[PDB]
């Protein structure tokens, strides 16, 4: 009885995770793109203020 | 001989004149084109030769014909200062705003200043209570001291300014200057109303507190010099009244920006981000004019408006070095309905050592601050997994932490209309008493909500009565 | 004890500091001060380093630390930019390598042809956002003999002192380190190592 | 035609030292691709002779597919293997099979 | 005597300009000579501007320089000594010996710009030097003739790892070899100079089977950049002329990159990426292509490289990743393991390695070994969170290999008895070969963890076997 209820709370307890991970994949996902847009921009703009001098 | 000029150009607020004159008028003279609106007074700022300066304008700049007399007022505005140009509020140009009849003057001083030598510091010791209890524990309040705020977004920025006022600077009874540089017109509407009503400006009475206001309608360049027209009124009581002040600035965010959008005016290859290469010596000035010296002891409040909370772009890293004590102020802090939103692991206070404000003191704090990053730390796991998946010592940590971050919400008594709950003080001593027992988990077994929005230990364990009914 | 960019104020108590624990005795004291003029700032570190090689040139040992050698840096952008030179990486100066290295080159252990003189040096750069790939910070770690990072969230985490031992190094290695002291902390390095790799299992 | 077995730099100076070009134009370099109306859809394969090449991604005729990857790790090599495979159709006297690999 | 004569207009730093008279014309890489009371400053001709007016970077410090001062002209790129003359003695950018090992014994110059080997010239090395480290010899052999390359992040002792390399493979090989220093700390160069005078190799009395060439980086950004050129002539006229076989040295050449990178801020051109210069690919180019084995000699060079914040991402370190030949990367990971060597040993890769080269068992062994590793690198995320049991039987004999070849690749080092303090020991490359395979095979399965740690061949970990089982 309690070896069914634990091998069916590591499957209750491991899809629980897989949400919670998708999540944060989500999150650092907008991070990601914010950043990486970010990084061209400023490099960008030092390579035209060099440009303008 | 006034030294009469003409428009060369107008690009901007940043107007050029062509002294036609032999000799112009050195860099920081003071000019006045007599416009069909009043004056404009303008700054010499270069000198680009053939008798040709390039000058900071203080007022509006449209309907400027190329072309206009000068008049030679010579050296840096001469703004008007005395002990009785206390509860005025005065303009960048110094013409009070407020109104109430014509300046009182006696020694009219050059806005720009030397900052007072090495020498002429003295250096403090003193701690002032705050009664806050998050700036009690966190980085206590020096006397003189040069305390920053590092907020966001008005993030209450102002709001935690009034509570310091209400408390500190009723408390303090010294001369206090408030000086708001980009102001928002409806924040210094309230603060003129408030102080008024709080007596601070008693209007037939007398005032402890002087007035200086910017508001952010205000054009760059006039903004600029909203900070030195400031530091001059404090000088003035610094030296001549020669006692301890308090010195408000809200905020010198508005400073740096106003400086970064004269400078490519100005032509200047414009430094990295787009602060002026001037930034650093700028700021240097500034914060080394606002000093306890031995003829008095400055204590001065500065807000930071954080950029997108970005406390790597360029300003806030070089506000950060002219700060004695620092309370950044978080927005995630403040989304956790913690007012305050001062952030507890990015506070400091030099201040703050187990010597200056006793071991008891400081340890407690230490374990505050240690719990504190456990549960930062574990911020990652509780996510990950759950909260059972933690350890059971891991457990009661957390358990303590959350208590920690809950007890550390304090309603203020001018945001007890915005909160809708009463303002709460609390005394060093209490707070620490409060702090102490909640690291030995004596009132530990609680609800969270208890900890949530009151004051101290002993309104916490009442509020359980409440929360327990 | 240089010190550049700093407030006159946090200096003042420095030397208080060091003055109540008996030592400004010992101490000089090289300062531009916040205040200071930009061209000064940029001047003080080099006019620091020839404080120094006084003592170098005497035989005598000493030991210069220039902080924060950042500020330094904030100063030579700002000279370079109103000099109107090319802007370099971060609007920093295209020659601030040159400068940093000649600088912080000119502390040596002479021969003993030359008294055994020694400056010593202690550059002190000030991160920000723990930023190795910044470029004052990147070219100052080429530079230098060692690294000796510190860490904030050890800091919170309540080592004070907080030390990022892990990322701390010392590429000319130990044998300044006290024989005695050499033999009792021999395994030290082995079993933080061993530390670092085990906690971090543990978290999962 | 000549230029078959001949290492030549930019300019077309053999710098396997082969000798004189036996090329019967100097072409200009900077001319357009074959209008929408000269082409004909693709309908010829070509093997490469890697196993996945041949049957995973299939390479036509007169058609430009890309070989995107990391960093020097024998790019060239994979490349190289489709020139090798081409010798059996070139031996053969097939002019659609004669790939004359550049 | 020289008619060109030039008037300083402008010093603004390394740029110099300088106003040469009427119908001179020092042409575009020549070498001028400022005579100064500090001595004579050299400025190499980056450019004609028009009327006589060249815009020169410096190559000495400048300071004291007057506007006008008089500029006679060398006449072409900076003519270095050439000799075995030049073999000892420390030798600066310029030429003089800063050792000061007596005045220039050379009785041949050279001008430091040459035009590269030409397709023609290029001879396909194939011959495999052994190196005696073990990590190189299975998992990445050089090659006698080879373009090592010693990628890695600063203070993991790059400069060490080069000593080991010269401390084993220099004295070995007969040859000359020149060690080329590119902008490096005067701690490490006297360090440098005393190790080598201790292995004996620079003989103070009788000749020094190297020569040297100390450029540091408390020279001008200008100087920094063309001590790489100087100690290539050397190497050229070694490799050339006296047709011997040598092993170039340089460290560090991100020092080259970023040299250049500074004038060329200087030289007013747009700054490209990361701040790089835009001529970074045909500069590296040049050098690169420079160092080759020809028809006439091989040269065998090993140019350390550092990887800013360890991003080799970064387009200067991959820039040179693609114009070396044999790619080592040294992990700081693998160091911090306390495993030394220190080498990332998926990531070192040399094409050298083939079957054909190294033969079909020294192949299949090495695959066997990354396919060991690989392995062990994917199953360690498993490990770490789910962990080490539910991973097979299989797995877990892959996984004890893995740890136990993970510390059979460590081997102390002479010159890391300054270190580690443990004496060196460096294994002939066919002995650890049979080695490496007696480990795949498990026959050594029985034998603990730290039997392995830093200890040389199969016969001394199942010495160390013995010793710790006592």
């Amino acid at each position: 009885q309690g070896y069914a209820a634990e091998i069916s709370a590591r499957r209750n307890a491991m899809d629980n995770a897989s949400k919670n991970a998708g999540d944060m994949i989500n999150r650092y996902s907008i991070l990601y793109n914010r950043t990486r847009q970010a990084v061209i921009t400023n490099e960008l703009v030092d390579i035209i203020t060099g440009a303008s001098s | 001989t006034p030294i009469t000029g003409k428009v060369t150009a107008v690009i901007g607020a940043i107007v050029d004149v062509h002294f036609e004159q032999s000799e112009l008028p050195a860099i920081l003279n003071a000019l006045e084109i007599k416009t069909p609106q009043g004056k404009l007074v303008l700054e010499v700022a270069q000198h680009l030769g053939e008798n040709t300066v390039r000058t900071i304008a203080m007022d509006g700049t449209e309907g400027l014909v190329r072309g206009e007399k000068v008049l030679d007022t010579g050296g840096p505005i001469s703004v008007p200062v005395g002990r009785e140009t206390l509860g005025r509020i005065i303009n960048v140009i110094g013409e009070p705003i407020d109104e109430r009849g014509p300046i009182k003057s006696k020694l009219r001083k050059p806005i720009h200043a030397d900052p007072p030598s090495f020498a002429e510091q003295s250096t403090s010791a003193e701690i002032l209570e705050t009664g806050i209890k998050v700036v009690d524990l966190l980085a206590p309040y020096a006397r003189g001291g040069k305390i920053g705020l590092f907020g966001g977004a008005g993030v209450g920025k102002t709001v935690f300014i009034q509570e310091l006022i209400n408390n500190i600077a009723k408390a303090h009874g010294g001369f206090s200057v408030f000086t708001g540089v980009g102001e928002r017109t409806r924040e210094g509407n309230d603060l003129y109303r408030e102080m008024k009503e709080t007596g601070v400006i008693n209007l037939e009475g007398e005032s402890k507190v002087a007035l200086v206001f910017g508001q952010m309608n205000e054009p760059p360049g006039a903004r600029a010099r909203v900070a030195l027209t400031g530091l001059t009124i404090a000088e003035y009581f610094r030296d001549e009244e020669g006692q301890d002040v308090l010195l408000f600035i809200d905020n010198i965010f508005r400073f740096t920006q106003a400086g970064s959008e004269v400078s490519a005016l100005l032509g200047r290859i414009p430094s990295a981000v787009g602060y002026q290469p001037t930034l650093a010596t700028d700021m240097g000035l500034l914060q080394e004019r606002i000093t306890t010296t031995k003829k008095g002891s400055v204590t001065s409040v500065q807000a930071v408006y954080v950029p997108a909370d970005d406390l790597t772009d360029p300003a806030p890293a070089t506000t950060f070095a002219h700060l004695d004590a620092t309370t950044v102020l978080s927005r995630g802090i403040s989304e956790l309905g913690i007012y305050p939103a001062v952030d507890p692991l990015d506070s400091k206070s030099r201040l703050l050592d187990a010597a200056v404000v006793g071991q008891e003191h400081y340890d407690v704090a230490s374990k505050v601050q240690e719990t504190l990053q456990t549960y930062k730390s574990l911020q990652d796991i509780i996510a990950i997994l759950g909260m059972d998946e933690l350890s059971e010592q891991d457990k009661l940590t957390v358990e303590r932490a959350r208590k920690i971050q809950r007890f550390l919400s304090q309603p203020f008594a001018v945001a007890e209309v915005f909160t809708g709950i009463p303002g709460k003080l609390v005394r060093l001593k209490d707070t620490v008493a409060s702090f102490k027992a909640v690291l030995e988990g004596k009132y530990d077994n609680i609800p969270e909500h208890a900890f949530y929005m009151v004051g101290g230990i002993e309104d916490v364990v009442a509020k359980a009565e409440k929360l327990a009914a | 004890y240089v010190a550049v960019g700093q407030k006159r104020s946090t200096v003042a108590q420095l030397v208080q500091t060091l003055e109540q624990h008996d030592a400004m005795k010992y101490s000089i004291i090289v300062a531009a001060t916040a205040s200071e003029a930009a061209p000064l700032q940029y001047l003080a570190p080099f006019t620091a380093a020839s404080i120094g090689e006084w003592f170098r040139d005497n035989g005598k040992h000493a030991l210069i630390v220039y902080d924060d050698l950042s500020k330094q840096a904030v100063a030579y952008r700002q000279l370079s930019l109103l000099l109107r030179r090319p802007p370099g990486r971060e609007a920093y100066p295209g020659d601030v390598f040159y400068l940093h290295s000649r600088l912080l080159e000119r502390a040596a252990k002479l021969s003993e042809k030359e008294g055994s003189g020694s400056l010593t040096a202690l550059p002190v750069i000030e991160t920000q956002g723990g930023d190795v790939s910044a470029y004052i910070p990147t070219n100052v770690i080429s530079i230098t003999d060692g690294q000796i990072f510190l860490e904030a969230e050890l800091f919170y985490k309540g080592i004070r002192p907080a030390i990022n031992v892990g990322l701390s190094v010392s590429r000319v290695g130990s044998a300044a380190q006290v024989k005695a002291l050499k033999q009792v902390a021999g395994s030290l390095k082995l079993f933080l190592a061993q530390y670092r790799e085990v906690a971090a299992f543990a978290q999962f | 035609p000549g230029l078959l077995g001949r290492v030549v730099d930019a300019l077309g100076n053999p710098i396997d030292g082969k000798g004189p070009i036996d090329a019967a134009g100097r072409s200009r370099a900077q001319v357009k691709a074959p209008g929408i109306l000269p082409r004909r859809s693709v309908h010829e394969p070509v093997q490469t002779g890697l196993k996945a090449v041949d049957a995973l991604v299939p390479i036509g005729r007169g058609q430009r597919e890309l070989i995107i990857g990391d960093r020097q790790t024998g790019k060239t090599a994979v490349a190289l293997d489709t020139i090798l495979n081409q010798k059996r159709w070139n031996n053969g006297s097939d002019e659609s099979k004669k790939l004359y690999c550049v």
